[PDB]
């Protein structure tokens, strides 16, 4: 919960049955790669609260930063602060 | 003012490192700003050397410099980066964020 | 110039500490003087944070400070001192002398 | 010897039979307390070369710094760089 700063997140402390516990206020994250209709899940798991990255405060997994130019701008990273929020991702790019 | 931790946000795109760091877009790294005044407070966890040098600087500003306000405890952050085209995840990338400042 | 170790002698009589330190009369404590210029050389053993902050300072002198030249490895010295009228000998009194400088 | 930076010193690594080995370029030291005809040996042993204290460069154990004002200026410290040089002490005060 929020009091003990624990959170359940999807996974591609044990990683049993596609989920993982993220303690110490850690958040869920997911990394995809997308090019037109092709979408592939790369990694899922915990994201440390240390450094308090901005977009990990969203309750949904939204990609709000323009993707890096590497691999033709195909990577899609998002982090979020509700349980199992990294199951899928929504896009909201500046471009 | 006095040596304390102060905000410092790092934008990997704006520093030109999104070429190899996929995630995060940025993070709070913090910094340490302020003067180290004698006597060095306990929360600044001063070393014996920093105490001596601070005292010499007080007596003679030319013989020794002040103790410097620097990070004394660094914490790790989560990272996704590319290594020769290989996505590499580290839940704890050491030495990235400042949790405590002090005089050294 | 560049961040390096520089001489600094401590005279316990002249700093007023012979009241409790019987020996030595003094010792070479050394200090660290110089600028930390980007890119931070390897012998300065820079942390990941010091590298990032140095880069931000280069791009924007107001957003971040330079990395500071401070002692990164402290060595012990031998000491004889009084503790409530009790002579106390320590072959290794930690944190007293500088063997290596670096950027932090 | 000087090549291996080892030195034998008096003692009041083993401290067998009143001597002790001082490695790593360490020097001998002796601490006495003196008031008129009364002289007493307090401690003997090794003095680390780290910090390179000045008066430890003497080959003989000479007290060349004015004693500290504590305990009526009775303490007599000296350090030296020859084997068993801390067996006795000679004085050369500024006062």
């Amino acid at each position: 919960g929020s009091q003990n700063q624990e959170r359940l997140c999807a996974f591609k402390i044990s990683h049993e049955n596609g989920t993982i516990l993220c303690s110490k206020g850690s958040t869920c994250y997911g990394l995809w790669e997308k090019s037109k209709g092709d979408i592939n899940l790369v990694k899922q798991g915990c994201w440390s609260h240390i450094g308090d990255p901005q977009e990990c405060h969203y309750e949904e997994c939204v990609v709000t930063t323009t993707p890096p130019s590497i691999q033709n701008g195909t990577y899609r990273f998002c982090c979020c602060s509700t349980d199992l929020c990294n199951v899928n991702f929504t896009e909201n790019f500046p471009p | 003012n006095y040596c304390k931790r102060t905000p410092l946000y790092i934008d990997f795109k704006e520093i030109g490192w999104d070429s190899w760091i996929i995630a995060p877009p940025g993070y709070e790294a913090y910094e340490c700003r302020g003067v180290c005044n004698y006597p060095l407070a306990e929360h600044l966890t001063p070393t014996k050397h920093a105490i001596i040098q601070a005292l010499v600087h007080l007596k003679n500003s030319q013989k020794a410099s002040k103790a410097c306000c620097v990070p004394t405890k660094l914490e790790p952050i989560s990272i996704l980066y590319l290594d020769k085209g290989v996505v590499t995840y580290k839940f704890k990338y050491e030495g990235m964020a400042v949790s405590e400042c002090g005089c050294r």
